[PDB]
């Protein structure tokens, strides 16, 4: 009953900071090309609008359950990564679990985008799945480079091995995995260079081309959690937060600073770079970040 | 006594269901002829802890020591349950009486290879299995069938060559004692033994040199048969490589020096396995057909087992057999569900059907378990199996081989998205209004494999604790729900309940009313335009044209072309030796006699 | 006539098994027997006349009899006889079915051999269950016997006089299922043409290869005591003088 | 002259040759290949002789 309230604390904090992180993305992309743009508390009002309609669509019996499964999977992703010391479980937060549970949101946001039935949703799913094909070639090598440099997989036995000694973006056989993660994060998010699972403008909107009221609200929740989960997975592995309430709140605050830190370098790349053809997106994630992560993988062994 | 009856029982079931074609009883008494091996295996399951069960039956002057070990029972148990789950789905989709003679002979081949503790029971059962599978796929498209037969006879008979050499060099034939004498010389003729044994079991696996029978024999056939053609008839290659490890591991590691912390013969078979997962997944993409897509799926997951049962002497077999059980258990369900969708509807090609997931929700839900059972979903056995295979990679460090198997999980994810799109979602064409639901006898097999999958996935667990103890003293300290690896945990209780809690909290944010009005499909976006029923809007043509045009250089070098080249060369040499040696010239044969007499002069 | 020649050759060869130069003679006879399992059973591949397609197969089965009739002394001479008393029955089945086609329809061309699934009765099943038993796929008798011959070529003359005879059964796997396919699943012709005079007699022969296929040990005990006429000289001579 | 055995224990031999010697000789064999091949289509009197 206490782990239930603690998990409710983590999911409601991840909501009320992940939406603010997406609003920070909107604010920085507004200032990146000379505009005030929205207030900081903007996508909260997006979600609050999208649950206030009076009609919906519901094309099929599976059209509901796919995106609801996407929200359940993206909540399951953030439940294992150690959000500060307050973790509902730290015994098993293994690398392969969190790495695969980022991809399952890219199922359910697309598995229920297929049930509508559209050439726009079909070619959006066509251009979304080649990413998830191509991005796992430098992603797996980054995970092996994290693996063989430490040995342990329980993610509480990694932040302990960071706060004992050293940082983790240092020690160059592990830094070459971080550049591979810094490039794969824009694809795993849906930011502008490797945008194409969102693609606003070239195709209509790809997978989320016609969802409706409540379904777009669940998508905004899922997209904010995908943001927060992949950013917390990058920070609790390659950066390490680790660490009384005046110690715990400051621990979560410096964790939030390192959340913004990779999120800050995810935006500066992700506005000055145009959208990528999916035929080149399959060709790019095998040339440069694969050989970088492969040099990191043979230098971690 | 209680051991040989289960080897004759599918043979007797193939025998009995040939004469009894008088009534509608060839289904009923035919299917329970293959349903007694589960009842006999589980009756002898508690006697495995006792000193082992064997039998001799000296026939043909040989030994035929059948004996059931701790792990041969495990493969035989999945042999019974997968061979059941196909065969009670085989009571339909036959349209003849000449089906049950071979599809039950194949299961007696399958129980024979697994319960093979000698070799003269091993190769006999393997040859029976090869014949039964061939004669099953020998009903139409002969060129597809005979290619499988020539390749698998080459594998069977190269195994006969390898057993000839290991019977010559040792002297004795018996398989239990031949591991002892390999321990005896564990402290130049054996690099041929391993390679010929690997070719002997590269014919019933997905090995990238020799897998060209797979997109033809897993292709056009009785599809309800095929759930054992990948679910037990490709586990025989896995059990072959595992029996190779039971024969020697250290004697093959001294004569072949390790390239890294992994042994080099294990590294070679796992590198060919990693290439297998790559090519199997990639060729599963641009494969517009309902079964030729699934051929590459069935040989995609074999490379997982041959990576895990490659590198690593602890936990490597202990993780690869786990994925072997998991993959065969759901791929039986996938071939069952594709047989259902190929029987209830008409034609085969992807440009026949789409959006067929509302006229048969039992099919949709049962293979929604199987979609969850593939590519990694934490309540199901797919994620447990892939996670064990990825756990065996990092121990005895291998960075170059971990990339292709992880890429294999990605491309395992990709093709299933390609399957569930243009077969199940979108609009339906106007020839599928004359269709019904799923019939009951396939649905019993679907439900059996689904409940076995859900007890396999949420808690490993029972089979992990089974294969842990009494075999290669414990690498994993598992319990009923957790797994307890040396440096990982993988709970299954508090990983599935956080899903079903997270789905409740997700349903709280959705199940709120405020108008959930249903709409038709024919009125849709289409860039804000009118769209009628006669518009092919769901895409159904190759689905992966940038994926094909990315590696358009890699696909110009196929192996289907090379083997047809080498067989046409042998076949035109067959027309060559026919006309040269065998002339009408009488004096040519006189000259042949004078030549061999001249050799007798030369002594 | 192939068996008498191959026995009397392998009789008198094991009557002089003490002299010098004999080892090169059996090393020639191995090589020529392997040269005849390949050429005969591969010249049937692009073969048109179906009587010739079995004629080449009967030579390739006697060549592997010669392969184990002169290799060593035992574990294969007493199993080489296990091929001679077995291949005579299965080649009795072959030239029955070809003979009955050539006398009913007329000739032995494939064009007048095509289409015998529905047209002909279970005589075509006798050719089916005969052509199955030359590669020896199921629990049949040529499977038992060819396994005994390939295991015979282990202790002496190994892995080259295996990988040609065992190569030919891969080729012999081809020209039977290019034949059984074009008589069962290509027919398009329902002419009943009743032939019930051998519908029982060839089939009681066809049930004679199904009983030796499941019970070899009531027949393999015979060739143990029937190998004792060729294995040795001393109990042979002392049972004469 | 500095070390041969200390670099052979920390780096296990791929064959009868040591693996660091095998790596430098494999890059050397690639060097003879590319040097000879680029010496062909190199119309210049000295850029031919560089390769």
């Amino acid at each position: 009953i206490g782990v239930f309230l603690r998990a409710l604390l983590i999911i409601i904090y991840a909501t009320f900071v992940g939406f603010i992180f997406m609003g920070i993305i909107r604010k920085v992309t507004a200032r990146i090309h000379r505009r005030i743009g929205p207030p900081i508390y903007q996508p909260i009002i997006d979600t609050l609008k999208f649950f206030g309609k009076k009609e919906n669509i519901t094309h099929g019996l599976i059209y509901d359950f796919g995106i609801i499964y996407a929200v359940g999977a993206t909540i399951l992703a953030l439940m294992f990564i150690p959000l500060g010391p307050i973790s509902v479980l730290r015994a098993y937060g293994d690398l392969i679990l969190v790495t695969f549970l980022l991809e399952i949101p890219m199922l359910g946001i697309m598995f229920a985008a297929m049930s509508s039935g559209n050439p726009y949703a079909g070619i959006g799913a066509q251009r979304a799945l080649l990413t998830l094909l191509a991005i796992q070639v430098p992603l797996g090598l980054a995970i092996i480079a994290v693996a063989e440099y430490y040995g342990t997989f329980s993610t509480y036995e990694i932040v302990m091995a960071q706060q004992k000694m050293g940082w983790s973006i240092f020690h160059l056989p592990l830094l070459l995995a971080a550049i591979a993660y810094d490039i794969v994060l824009q694809a795993m998010f849906g930011k502008e260079p490797f945008d194409i699972m969102i693609a606003p403008g070239e195709i209509s909107l790809g997978p989320m081309v016609e969802f409706g009221g409540k379904h777009m609200g669940m998508l905004q929740i899922q997209h904010a959690m995908a943001l927060f989960a992949e950013t917390l997975f990058f920070s609790n592995i390659f950066l390490g937060g680790g660490v009384p309430l005046l110690n715990t709140l400051a621990s979560l605050a410096v964790l939030l600073v390192k959340q913004i830190a990779v999120l800050l370098i995810a935006i500066f790349v992700g506005a000055i770079f145009p959208r990528f053809t999916i035929d080149q997106a399959a060709k790019f994630y095998w040339k440069w970040p694969t050989i970088i992560a492969a040099i990191g993988a043979i230098m971690a062994s | 006594n209680e051991l040989p009856i289960i080897l004759l029982s599918p043979l007797i079931g193939g025998a009995l269901a040939w004469l009894i074609r008088v009534k509608g009883i060839r289904e009923a008494i035919g299917v329970v002829s293959s349903a007694i091996p589960l009842y006999f295996l589980i009756k002898l399951y508690p006697a495995l802890e006792g000193e082992p069960i064997r039998y001799s039956l000296n026939v043909g002057g040989f030994e035929l020591t059948l004996a059931l070990s701790h792990i041969s029972w495990i493969f035989a148990m999945i042999a019974a349950v997968v061979g059941l789950s196909a065969v009670l789905g085989l009571v339909s989709t036959a349209k003849d009486s000449n089906e049950w003679l071979f599809a039950l002979m194949s299961l007696a081949g399958a129980l024979g290879v697994f319960l093979a503790n000698d070799f003269v029971v091993f190769f006999l059962s393997w040859e029976i299995m090869t014949f039964a599978s061939f004669m099953m796929v020998f009903k139409y498209n002969r060129h597809a069938s005979l290619k499988y037969f020539v390749l698998s006879i080459a594998g069977a008979y190269a195994m006969l060559l390898a057993i000839g050499i290991i019977y010559a060099k040792t002297g004795s034939l018996s398989f239990p004692e031949i591991s002892a004498i390999f321990r005896q010389d564990a402290m130049t003729e054996t690099l041929l033994i391993y390679a010929l044994f690997l070719v002997a079991f590269g014919v019933k696996a997905g090995m990238f040199p020799l897998h060209v029978w797979a997109p033809d024999a897993y292709s056009e056939t009785n599809q309800s048969y095929t759930a054992m053609f990948s679910g037990v008839l490709s586990k025989t290659g896995v059990y072959g490589f595992f029996l190779l490890y039971l024969l020697m591991y250290g004697k093959l590691a001294i004569t072949l020096g390790n390239v890294r912390s992994a042994p080099t013969f294990g590294y070679i078979i796992a590198f060919l396995g990693g290439l297998t997962i790559m090519v199997g997944g990639i060729l599963a993409a641009l494969q517009e057909d309902i079964r030729k897509l699934f051929a590459y799926s069935s040989i995609s997951q074999i490379g997982y087992i041959l990576i895990g049962l490659g590198i690593g002497t602890p936990l490597g077999i202990a993780a690869a057999t786990y994925h072997a059980i998991s993959h065969a258990l759901f791929k039986g369900l996938f071939f069952l569900i594709v047989a259902t969708i190929i029987y209830r509807t008409g034609k085969t090609e992807f440009k026949d059907y789409g959006g067929l997931a509302e006229k048969m929700p039992i099919t949709f839900a049962m293979a929604f378990v199987a979609i969850l059972s593939l590519a990694g979903i934490p309540p199901m056995a797919g994620f447990a199996s892939k996670w064990l295979i990825f756990e065996a990679v990092i121990s005895r460090n291998l960075p170059i081989l971990g990339a292709m198997v992880f890429f294999g999980s990605a491309i395992g994810f990709v093709y299933l998205i390609r399957f569930t799109y243009a077969v199940w979602f979108g609009q339906r064409p106007s020839d599928l209004e004359d269709v019904k639901d799923a019939p009951l006898p396939l649905a019993i097999g679907m439900g059996i494999l689904a409940i076995l999958n859900v007890i396999f996935g949420v808690a490993p667990g029972l089979v992990a604790r089974e294969l842990n103890k009494l075999f290669s003293n414990p690498p994993i300290g598992g319990t009923i729900w957790e797994l307890d690896l040396g440096f990982g945990r993988y709970n299954g209780l508090l990983l599935s309940i956080w899903l079903v809690i997270g789905l409740i909290i997700a349903a709280i944010l959705y199940f709120m009313g405020a108008g959930v009005r249903k709409v038709p499909v024919t009125d849709t976006y289409q860039s804000g335009n009118p769209v009628t029923m006669e518009y092919n809007l769901t895409i159904r043509r190759n689905f992966f044209l940038p994926l094909k045009e990315a590696m358009a250089f890699w696909l110009k070098m196929s192996f289907d072309r090379l083997y047809h080249d080498i067989w046409k060369a042998i076949e035109e040499l067959a027309d060559l030796a026919r006309s040269y040696v065998y002339n009408g010239n009488i004096q040519a044969y006189a000259w042949y006699l004078a030549i061999i007499l001249l050799i007798l002069v030369a002594m | 006539v192939v068996k008498a020649g191959l026995y009397a050759m392998a009789r008198i060869l094991y009557l002089f098994k003490d002299v010098s130069g004999w080892s090169s003679l059996t090393k020639l006879l191995i090589a020529m027997a392997t040269l005849t399992v390949v050429f005969a059973e591969l010249s049937a591949l692009r073969q048109k006349n179906v009587k010739r397609m079995i004629a080449y197969s009967s030579i390739g089965q006697v060549g592997l009899i010669a392969l184990a009739l002169s290799l060593g002394t035992q574990e294969g001479v007493s199993a080489g006889v296990f091929h001679m008393l077995n291949h005579a029955i299965v080649k009795t089945m072959m030239f029955m079915a070809i003979g009955y086609v050539g006398i009913t329809l007329g000739g032995t061309m494939i064009e007048n051999f095509e289409g015998l699934g529905k047209r002909m009765p279970l005589t075509s099943l006798s050719l089916t269950i005969g052509g199955i038993a030359t590669v020896g796929v199921p629990l049949f008798n040529v499977f038992w016997s060819k396994l005994r011959i390939i295991l015979a070529a282990a202790h002496e003359g190994n892995l080259w006089p295996v990988a040609l005879v065992l190569f030919a059964s891969v080729v012999e796997a081809v020209y039977y299922f290019r034949l059984i396919h074009t008589m069962w699943f290509k027919g398009k012709s329902g002419e009943r043409i009743p032939e019930g005079a051998i519908a029982i007699v060839l089939l009681l022969l066809a049930m004679l290869i199904i009983v030796i296929g499941v019970y070899p040990t009531p027949f393999w005990n015979l060739v143990t005591k029937a190998g004792s006429d060729i294995v040795e000289v001393s109990k042979y001579v002392a049972n004469v003088l």
